[PDB]
């Protein structure tokens, strides 16, 4: 059989500190035991939907939040919404009753000169619950792009298979789902010490132009030829480091000049690091036992066809 | 943080959280020109 | 499941159009709209409710 | 209209319900995401995609904000998805918080079929805040009005200060 | 009290609350023939309502429910006090969720503020104003000669 039970959220003796443990007891005709089961004020879910993932200054972040039990029924609990700066300080707490089973909030008009960066929404239930589902939005000075630009190689790394010739797609589409007809493209190549941060420079020669036509262009970096001519890294044995590739696309008769980047071209000694995928690490004699593994480039994507 | 010349930390802790703040001001002969708190940034600095 | 009931490849400036929200039970619904160019500026940004089923899976205690 | 987002709403639906709206002047895929809350769970719909797309239209590369008292280039374009090439024009008109050389009339240059053409307008934003600007295409067959909005900020070094 | 299962048990209860009180426009989310002392019930208000306060009833001491503060509110933006004799036109007893409402002064008067409010936040007007002008000086200097 099953009971459905709960800690009733108001009935905890509560106050300034939480009750961190509880007992679960059975009293049958034949047996009793307690056991110190934990409890958590992390109940149900909070999911936070922002009318954009990005904003400028002089906008209002118009959040709505979706509040649900672990039954995934809507919760109908009063809720308070903790806007956090990029600098980790709290900047607002605003409250609304979960009356629908969904919770709008007043727009939180961007404070008059904001700290740019990833602000955050620690949506807190008021009253008993700690659940603190959390979501993110970034204040940036911007105009919306005219077209999408994307970059696609097979490997996302430079190493033994390709250091002499690393080979990559530059592609672009209008946001009305049509290929960019013609665009001039510059490729920047720069050695980079890490994915985190540096101010390292570009290749002064063995930079590359390409043409984008019918939405696509191709690029081939002879990374040995550049590195051995311009750089310290003369041997393929030297590095677990990075190439910054950055792609500027200018529409060839259109005046819009979008740009994108991939820090994810590793110079690597051992590109194909591995993990198990679904393998429990427990056996069964007499039933054939699977294994599954996967392989990760740096700035990881699944590498595709590898022996 | 070590407070400035002739200075004194008002609220004393081992470890201040990110976004948490400390108040300072000069000793009995003296007065602060400027804003007399500092706040722990996410990288572990005080930007004094 | 949602569709614009004037089913078309393309529409035009100032055009009125109807949206219909076929739903298998009595339900609330919450519409939101964005220019795709909004995803073009924040590199690698997820959809604002992307993989709701995966976040909903983080509640698995195993 | 020219929005980044709109249609921010909540409703209760009988097993079908319908809502009607004017598609905005933003000529891009409006991608429309609908989230259903009821006793069985949450859902997010397979995102509907709709395209605001016309055979001929103008668009303008205007930056996010500009220095009061500095002149800059705004770069214009026509897109022409008609099967053939055609002569076109363009004009600009805005509030007196802007000044210009462009004296609002073209040489009437041609854009090819399935093709785009470049344009330039030179302006000095002269007052701050928001200026509404109309860019207008002044051409045969398919034609458009753009209304576009430009932020302006002061010419000097930013400092923050406290107490 | 420590080790109950060592003893006989009447594990079936013999002390009870009477059935919980009903509410206007809501119901007890639980149902049964009796509720034993210290068994809870929870309330839910019916379609188009949010239960304000605490929905949980105790079955506490003296066999009384100790229901606590609770109220069924119908989820409409019921209009607050207007501005300056400026009127909401699509009047209803309960403005429906997401219902776009349009607002104006009496004719010819120099009105101020936005034209509309939308109840998309279903208990608070999405934009709002607390005070705005209906009218102004509508007659300039004339015949300066
Ligand atoms: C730039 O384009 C805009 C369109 O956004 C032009 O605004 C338009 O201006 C006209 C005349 O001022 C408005 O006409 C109006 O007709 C209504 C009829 O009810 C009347 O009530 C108004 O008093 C007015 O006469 C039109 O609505 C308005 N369009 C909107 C919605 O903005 C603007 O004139 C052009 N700007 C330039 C370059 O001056």
């Amino acid at each position: 059989n099953s009971a459905i039970l709960t800690i009733q959220p108001k009935q905890l003796p509560g106050g300034q500190n939480p009750v961190s443990y509880v007992y679960l007891e059975v009293v049958s005709k034949h047996f009793s035991k307690s056991k110190r089961m934990p409890i958590t004020y992390d109940n149900g879910f909070l999911f936070i939907h922002t009318d954009k993932p990005v904003y400028t200054p002089d906008q209002s972040v118009k959040v709505r939040v979706y509040s649900l039990n672990d039954d995934l029924k809507p919760a109908k609990r009063e809720t308070v919404l903790t806007f956090i700066d990029p600098e980790g300080s709290e900047v607002d707490m605003v409250e609304e009753i979960d009356h629908i089973g969904i919770i709008s909030f007043p727009d939180f008009k961007i404070p008059s000169n904001p700290r740019y960066g990833m602000w955050t929404i620690k949506a807190k239930y008021k009253e008993d619950f700690s659940t603190t589902g959390t979501a993110y939005f970034e204040v940036k000075e911007y105009v919306l792009p005219h077209f999408s630009v994307s970059i696609e190689p097979e490997y996302n790394f430079i190493g033994y298979k390709n250091f002499k010739n690393f080979e990559i797609t530059i592609k672009a589409r209008y946001f009305y789902n049509k290929v960019v007809t013609e665009a001039d493209v510059y490729i920047t190549f720069g050695i980079r010490e890490d994915l985190k941060d540096d101010q390292k420079e570009m290749m002064q020669t063995a930079m590359q132009n390409t043409m984008l036509i019918n939405g696509i262009a191709q690029v081939t970096f002879d990374s040995e030829t550049a590195v051995k001519e311009l750089s310290y890294y003369s041997l393929e044995d030297l590095n677990n480091k990075y190439l910054y590739i950055a792609v500027t696309v200018i529409e060839s008769t259109g005046g819009f000049s979008e740009e994108a980047e991939i820090p994810g071209i590793k110079y690597v000694l051992s590109p194909y690091k591995l993990n198990l995928v679904a393998t429990p690490l427990f056996l069964k004699p007499g039933i054939p036992y699977p294994i599954k593994v996967q392989v990760k480039d740096s700035l990881d994507q699944l590498v595709g066809g590898v022996p | 943080p070590v407070p400035p010349e002739n200075g004194f930390i008002r609220n004393e802790k081992q470890l201040y959280l990110v976004g948490e703040d400390v108040e300072i001001s000069c000793l009995t002969g003296f007065e602060t020109v400027g804003y007399q708190y500092f706040r722990c940034l996410p990288d572990g600095t005080w930007r004094q | 499941q949602v569709h614009l009931s004037p089913d078309a490849d393309a529409y035009s400036p100032g055009q009125t159009v109807s949206l219909n929200m076929a739903t298998g039970m009595d339900s609330w619904v919450a519409l939101a709209a964005v220019d795709s160019a909004v995803y073009g500026v924040q590199r690698g940004a997820k959809k604002p409710l992307e993989r709701v089923f995966q976040f909903l899976e983080k509640s698995d205690l195993g | 209209y020219f929005p980044e987002s709109w249609l921010w709403e909540v409703h209760l639906v009988p097993r079908r319900k319908q809502l009607q709206f004017a598609l905005p002047d933003s000529l891009t895929t409006w991608e429309i995401q609908g989230v259903g809350i009821s006793n069985t769970g949450i859902c997010v719909a397979d995102t509907v995609k709709a395209k605001v797309f016309k055979d001929v239209f103008l668009e303008m590369n205007i930056p996010y904000s500009v220095v009061r008292g500095e002149q800059i280039q705004l770069k214009g374009t026509v897109y022409n998805y008609r099967t053939s090439g055609m002569q076109f024009c363009v004009k600009m008109s805005a509030v007196e918080g802007i000044c210009t050389s462009e004296s609002p009339k073209c040489v009437r240059q041609k854009v090819e079929g399935s093709s785009s053409h470049l344009v330039t307008f030179t302006v000095l934003p002269l007052e701050i805040g928001l200026h509404n600007i109309n860019f207008s295409l002044e051409t045969w067959f398919g034609k458009e009005i753009l209304v576009k909005t430009l932020r302006v900020v002061p010419e000097g070094v930013k400092r923050e200060s406290y107490s | 009290l420590l080790e109950p299962h060592c003893f006989p048990l009447s594990l079936v209860p013999t002390e009870f609350c009477p059935s919980p009180p009903a509410l206007k426009d809501g119901f007890v989310q639980d149902e049964g023939t009796m509720f034993p002392v210290g068994k809870n019930v929870v309330y839910t208000c019916n379609e188009g309502y949010s239960l304000i306060g605490n929905p949980v009833a105790r079955c506490g001491e003296d066999l009384r429910w100790l229901v606590g503060e609770m109220h069924c509110q119908k989820i409409a933006c019921v209009l607050p006090v207007l501005m300056d004799g400026i009127q909401s036109h699509p009047q209803k007893p309960f403005y429906t969720v997401g219902e776009k409402v349009t607002v104006s002064c009496s004719g010819g008067m120099s009105l101020e503020g936005p034209s509309a409010f939308l109840c998309g936040s279903s208990l608070k007007w999405s934009p709002e104003m607390k005070n705005a002008r209906c009218v102004q000086k509508e007659n300039p200097l004339t015949q300066a000669v």
